[PDB]
């Protein structure tokens, strides 16, 4: 069948110092896919990791192609856009919707950690939605392997986005990968339920962070969050990564298992 | 603009 390998780039999904992401439509089938275009003028690692990903809550990789200095990564398209845009500033979103998004986020993260991969930059802007509002973890440009041959490798590179980064990243030379992603997910949950980020960064020099450690939950954004989800947040946003709740236990949390959302 | 698969 001729022409089936032709794709028209009909829209720019995202840009920035790294290249661009275009929406591509198959000339024959009209199938939609996202194409990351990078001017070689990192990539090899991202591709390697993407080839390992196979899960309903993680953006799928279809393959790559290059023409000299330009690389083309074909990825699953998420027409729903960023979870970020579903968050109402200073408000958040309905608790049931946030719980559903959180459930899917955990599934994706559990999967990644299961194959020894850490995303390192979990935030609403990197969590995409498909046509059915199903969450998809995207952009593995900062991801890396933390477990190989069943042996865990401690991390030491500072990666991520300050508001979402765990405190140990700023205070310790080495740290475990998993608690870091757990922390990020907690910040994402906060955002979904309060429509605002708790602090610029998790450091003792940051007043907002000191207040949280001092348990002043009567201040925003904590006061806008119901007691059930707030209790979970008290277990996730724990400064000591060794004391921080793990995913297996998040799955046992009361709010996590609380009936709230009717099926579609 | 376009690309090949
Ligand atoms: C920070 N928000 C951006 C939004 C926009 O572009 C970015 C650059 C970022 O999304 C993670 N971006 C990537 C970066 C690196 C690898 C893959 C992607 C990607 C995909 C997609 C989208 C996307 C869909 C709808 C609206 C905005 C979008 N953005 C992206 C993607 C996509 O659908 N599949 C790719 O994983």
């Amino acid at each position: 069948v001729p022409f089936v390998e032709d794709w028209d780039l009909v829209q720019t999904l995202g840009e920035g110092a790294y290249g661009e992401v275009q929406l591509a439509v198959n000339r024959v089938t009209e199938e939609a896919v996202a194409v990351k275009i990078v001017d070689m003028k990192n990539i090899k690692k991202e591709i390697c990791i993407n080839k390992m990903l196979n899960h309903e809550n993680v953006v799928k990789f279809y393959g790559h192609r290059r023409e000299g200095n330009i690389q083309y990564l074909f990825l699953e398209y998420c027409s729903g856009g960023e979870l970020f845009d579903r968050i109402e500033p200073d408000i958040g979103m309905p608790e049931p919707d946030a719980q559903r998004f959180f459930h899917q986020l955990m599934a994706g993260v559990v999967y990644l950690h299961g194959i020894g991969i850490t995303h390192r930059d979990i935030k609403p802007e990197n969590l995409l939605l498909d046509e059915r509002d199903n969450l998809k973890i995207s952009d593995f440009g900062l991801a890396t392997v933390f477990r190989y041959n069943n042996r865990e490798r401690l991390l030491n590179k500072m990666c991520g986005t300050l508001p979402y980064v765990a405190p140990e990243l700023l205070k310790r030379r080495e740290f475990h990968a998993e608690p870091v992603d757990v922390w990020s997910c907690g910040i994402v949950l906060t955002a979904m339920l309060a429509g605002e980020l708790p602090w610029d960064q998790p450091s003792d020099s940051c007043q907002e962070y000191s207040d949280w450690k001092e348990k002043k939950t009567y201040l925003n954004p904590w006061k806008k969050i119901d007691s059930a989800p707030l209790a979970l947040l008290h277990k996730i946003l724990v400064e000591n990564p060794s004391a921080r709740i793990t995913i297996p236990d998040i799955k046992k949390d009361r709010w996590y298992n609380k009936p709230l959302k009717k099926g579609a | 603009a376009s690309v090949s698969a």
